């Protein structure tokens, strides 16, 4: 006699169908990701690893970004103890700004080429300390020659000669009290008015008591534009004013991430959340839903098994 | 599965059958000998296997940071994010589900199928040679030696050189 | 469906067939009966079943507002706020229109693949006491009285018991 | 002889399939909601009907607020015909503010512990009345003591002791004129600045008519911002300013919606919408787009029939 | 296909089938023809055409600008629009690929379908008249001559008529 | 004897599945359109070709706009070249305002009513010339009567009377030097209130040097609100005010596109892009992903057969 079968185990595994829930297979495979490499796997990327600077300070350079003036990246990982600032102060759109630097592959800086007669350039505090005070290595703090003398207003006008967008950073200086500002700068309203080609927009600063940050109760604004090739961009201050000393220039493509993790030159990695690194053939993954990158869909099931072999049916 | 050889007419599987998917499993005066066909596992392989090449393809997608993660961007854009990322989770959950639960009824009911080719494929052989006795097995009515299953099996049993006693 | 009985083969159903899915219809010297299959019909439902309770699961994403009826929120933000929506509506709207195809599709397929397991399963049972007239009907070659008709219905039709007669 | 069947009926449903349109099968189902309950089915939740107490006007509190300054939620319904100001104005920023107070679960109002000397703390008026002229009953109008006396540059902090973020909102006052700006609170430009941690902002109030809302020609500005504990949030001000008076913190999680039909606490649901809720086990609706809570998936389909039998074929 | 007959126990196609999707290639004492059969090729046509009318279906469902191409909207707006936008064609590729491939598995499986059906048809129509050789074909074991197969292939043959003969 | 079999041809088409990449099928069919038509497919649809004239500028009405002050449109087509303004200037919150007049269906003007004693009123510019100097055909430039004169604290009204919601737009001069501002409208800080009755607004003008476009240093900041039915904007003013001189009201709904191809009445589209018309069957396309109108979803894919016979197993 001669007869047909097929094969069994005697522990399949549990998948499920259109039909049912549960149906024993006698093998099948996870699709789901869920296990996490926790660090940054960076082998073969130009990476730069921020630290304690800040990714808006590599444009205006607080003390903790000298190092990061000119960087070049494939990868820039932000970390939760950066600081954008020495001075206290903070960006207008600062995020928009943010999402820029992280897929700018690096900035290249360039001198604008101001110059100056009638006033001080070397504003300096005790809070950006390079062996004593000193300022954003990108910007100069411009102040009136002598305690009270007017500030004159001025012009200072910067043409973009270059083939792609400029990034020109400038400050508002908001000194502790309306007495304190009429020292640095000369008394009277003061106002800055920026303006390019689609761009227009006009401060005046607002001197008052903010808590003390840093030992001071002022504050810096830094506001920032994009300057097209061939286009102007024209400064007509008073006084408050953070003047930019150097453009950017985006030097190609990146990528951002912001991680807790170290770096591991040892692992290849494309999709990156701040746990680590998700490697992974799998088309889904369940850890994080902002991972970044190239990725696994997230998906809220922790498992999903496909089955690989037929119906168990045992013995 | 829907041919309804596999957990169907076929009461179980072979725990012992380790060397393939299907087989053959004998039985004459030499003794009973169970042996897998190549064909049809390997055609229930070949398809499980262009499946899973079809699921770890790579997404060549790049999707960047829109969010921040140490200093929260603004309410109202963030709730905006927030909604449009767990309305994708949304979907691609309700994908994932959707696409393992029927690539699983299918890989089931393919499987099924090859067990039923290679039946019938054995039933055409034996032509009036034979009788099927409802679970999967074929009564053979003359004399089969190990090398006429062999040639069951390899598909070179000639119906005619057994007909006349067969059908007597 | 795909199976050719269903609409195939067999020319149409029985609304008479009031106690099941699938059946028996006989006629011999005692007149005609008419009963339904018990495990074929639950194997359909339970199918059946299986694929309403996937579809009426309950989400457990919570969606909060994140515009204003009462006071339209800012037009910009407004506008991409109802592509996001509409774009998610039509991907929502295509899913649900594949899923009801699709699973139309298997359901009516499915029960196709049921009423043809059941045929074959008679068949087997059968053996070489009849044959098929190709309306789904076995004509049997033997005197097959209401206790023959029952045994064959619940599978302790012995074919050896009638296999003289019905041969002759 | 012995023959095999199926079952059929004499009026059987149509279905679409992948290969046909309007195929009759023996019974089919419904897969999208259309059914709607107009009431907000609330049983078994903590609910708010904020009625004529417009969400916003529960931080600042106009006298249809009065009853909804400290309130504890699960759900929160706001009305057509509520109002968040008695005196006219409006909040910067309104809707990420109602965003956030929409999934507080409720607020509980502190005490911030400002103490003035030197001016008018009981600024009122008949918009916000309380069996008499009033005012905002989480604000302070401060005014100077009489007439076009001055009004003195002022400095108030508050340090959020508490564990959560402290909701602080304050105003600004923009009279009909300038002249009745300057009996208010002295003459001369007048400002305002306001700065924490994460924070800086300054604001110079703009006299004007506009059209008269509530009788007045006059504004009121709100804004605000979450301090984060123990950062400190610092008020330099010299004029025309609605100062807090408590801070406000939110209690856990809830959600909110906008409806316009009654409550009834005898029907349990999770999808709202305008018109009332959505109890289905269904998994599509085709009632309302923008249904929120834990809702089937909104379809432009009004009707998706799924087969629940074989294909009919009848005689 | 899941059927087995097309690409299966079916050796291959036949390039001179110029009038339909299946047929009966005949040979009897008058030489060898070939016709085709109308209703499973129609049938398999009308289900591939129901799945074109499906697919060519209109979107009626009109989407307008959210950002600008002359006039870059701002950054953090468009980056939001961009990664919406980005994730939306992630879904819809995923859905192209996804349906297409299943409706070729599918449209295949339909047609291995159809061949079976048919193929079932005829050997039910000859009964004991005829054998099959395991090839897609049916050895009659009487005379059948231009007439007889003309019977077999519009579905008037009569095995009765040929019985006699061909038992013996 | 008789033998069943099936089709073949010599050379088939491959197409994907499940379980195979590249199997060959008699016949298949593209789903997925990459044919683009290079022109805009009008035929049929009451189009505007804007041309030179900026959308923005059908409010205002810069001289390349003045065919365009109240058209009426199903299909608004914006052209690369195509300018805003005459006086250099901006719109704030202008894409908002975009989205609103591509979907408007045209516009219908309207006098709004003011009237003005004490000022001149025919402010014009060689950067507006219409055979000489003019201005913005909608706006009226408000000025002293001679120079240095004071520029009287003013206040215009305006209801709208009408049952859909009324465009204002006013604009905000500023100068190229706060000497060129006090000869237009007399020295002093100026201001501008914006109130309704679900806004309210303050500008105050921004004197200063600009890079020069059309000539001028100086820009006006182009500001809008939508006015409802029965409520009331009030100007408060003392110079640099462009005032409206007409409102706007939508006509009914249309759709804008933007694209660089000449117009055809003879081919018929519903999705548009940049380069031209997409006119499919399909229900995918690969072209543009920014297409608008109604149109195939965008798919990354070039290619996607479908079968439409069954497989081909040639001899
Ligand atoms: C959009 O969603 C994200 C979550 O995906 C929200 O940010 C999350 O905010 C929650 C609080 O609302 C944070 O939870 C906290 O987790 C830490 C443990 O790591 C701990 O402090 C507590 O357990 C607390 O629950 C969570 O860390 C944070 N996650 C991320 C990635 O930001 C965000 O608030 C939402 N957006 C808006 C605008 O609300
Ligand atoms: C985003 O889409 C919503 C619709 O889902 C738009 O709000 C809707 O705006 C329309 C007018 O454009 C309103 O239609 C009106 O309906 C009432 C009847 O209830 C009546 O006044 C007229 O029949 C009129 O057509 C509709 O009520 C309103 N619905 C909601 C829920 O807001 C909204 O404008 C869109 N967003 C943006 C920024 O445009
Ligand atoms: C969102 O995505 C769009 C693309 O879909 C980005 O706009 C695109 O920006 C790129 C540069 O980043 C432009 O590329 C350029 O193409 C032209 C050739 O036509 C030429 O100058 C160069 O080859 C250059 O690569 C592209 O034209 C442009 N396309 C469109 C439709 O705008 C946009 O930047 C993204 N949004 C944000 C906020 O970044
Ligand atoms: C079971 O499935 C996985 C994935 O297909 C495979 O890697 C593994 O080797 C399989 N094991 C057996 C015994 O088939
Ligand atoms: C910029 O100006 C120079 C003239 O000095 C010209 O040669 C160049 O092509 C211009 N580039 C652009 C992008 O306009
Ligand atoms: C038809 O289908 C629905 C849903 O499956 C079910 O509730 C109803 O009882 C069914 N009726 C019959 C007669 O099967
Ligand atoms: C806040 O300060 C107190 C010291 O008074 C400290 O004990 C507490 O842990 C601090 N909390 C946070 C969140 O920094
Ligand atoms: C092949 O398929 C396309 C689309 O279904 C059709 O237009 C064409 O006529 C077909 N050709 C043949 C020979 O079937
Ligand atoms: C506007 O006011 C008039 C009274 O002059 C009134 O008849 C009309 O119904 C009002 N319309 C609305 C929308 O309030």
């Amino acid at each position: 006699k001669i007869c047909l079968g097929h094969h069994a185990v005697s522990n399949g595994t549990k998948v499920n169908t259109l039909t049912e829930r549960g149906v024993e297979v006698v093998n099948a495979t996870e699709t789901v990701e869920r296990t996490n490499i926790p660090r940054i796997c960076s082998k073969g990327k130009r990476t730069v690893d921020l630290g304690q600077c800040g990714l808006l300070g590599t444009i205006t350079g607080p003390p903790q970004c000298d190092q990061f003036l000119e960087f070049s990246a494939d990868l820039i990982i932000e970390r939760r103890e950066g600081s954008d600032v020495c001075y206290p102060g903070k960006f207008v759109n600062e995020e928009a700004l943010r999402q820029i630097l992280r897929e700018s592959g690096g900035i290249d800086k360039e001198a604008m080429g101001f110059t100056y007669s009638g006033i001080r350039t070397n504003g300096a505090t005790s809070a950006c300390r390079r062996s004593g005070s000193s300022f954003y290595a990108e910007m100069k703090w411009l102040l009136s020659n002598t305690d009270n003398a007017a500030f004159p207003q001025m012009t200072k006008s910067y043409k973009n000669t270059r083939k792609s967008p400029a990034l020109i950073v400038w400050g508002i200086h908001h000194s502790k009290s309306t007495a304190e500002q009429t020292t640095l700068y000369g008394s009277g309203n003061k106002l800055v008015t920026v303006g390019s080609s689609n761009y227009q927009q006009s401060f005046v600063p607002s001197p008052g008591a903010r808590p003390q940050v840093n030992g001071l109760s002022s504050r810096i604004d830094f506001h920032w534009l994009m300057l097209n090739p061939n286009d102007t961009v024209t400064f007509s201050f008073n006084g408050a004013f953070i003047a930019p000393d150097r453009a950017s220039f985006l030097r190609g493509k990146s990528m951002g991430i912001q991680s807790g993790v170290q770096v591991d030159a040892n692992c290849e990695g494309d999709c990156y959340h701040s746990g680590g690194t998700i490697i992974s053939n799998l088309p889904f993954q369940n850890i994080d839903s902002r991972a970044v990158g190239k990725c696994p869909r997230y998906v809220k099931q922790r498992s999903l098994l496909l089955a690989t072999g037929m119906k168990n049916v045992p013995e | 599965g829907l041919f309804g050889a596999i957990a169907g007419f076929i009461e179980n599987g072979w725990e012992g059958l380790i060397d393939g998917w299907y087989g053959f499993r004998h039985q004459n005066a030499q003794g009973e000998g169970t042996a897998a066909d190549y064909k049809s596992t390997q055609s229930a392989i070949d398809q499980i296997t262009g499946k899973l090449n079809r699921l770890i393809e790579k997404t060549n997608q790049q999707f960047e940071l829109i969010d921040n993660e140490f200093n929260e961007v603004e309410k109202q854009i963030g709730n905006v994010i927030n909604w449009t990322r767990d309305s994708i989770t949304e979907v691609w959950s309700y994908n994932a589900e959707l696409l393992v639960a029927m690539e699983n009824q299918h890989t089931i009911d393919l499987a099924d199928s090859e067990m039923d080719k290679l039946y019938e494929r054995v039933k055409r052989q034996l032509r009036e040679n034979a009788e099927e006795d409802g679970t999967g097995c074929f009564e053979i009515f003359h004399k089969c030696d190990d090398d006429c299953m062999a040639s069951i099996r390899n598909n070179t049993y000639d119906h005619s050189k057994y007909r006349e006693e067969a059908m007597q």
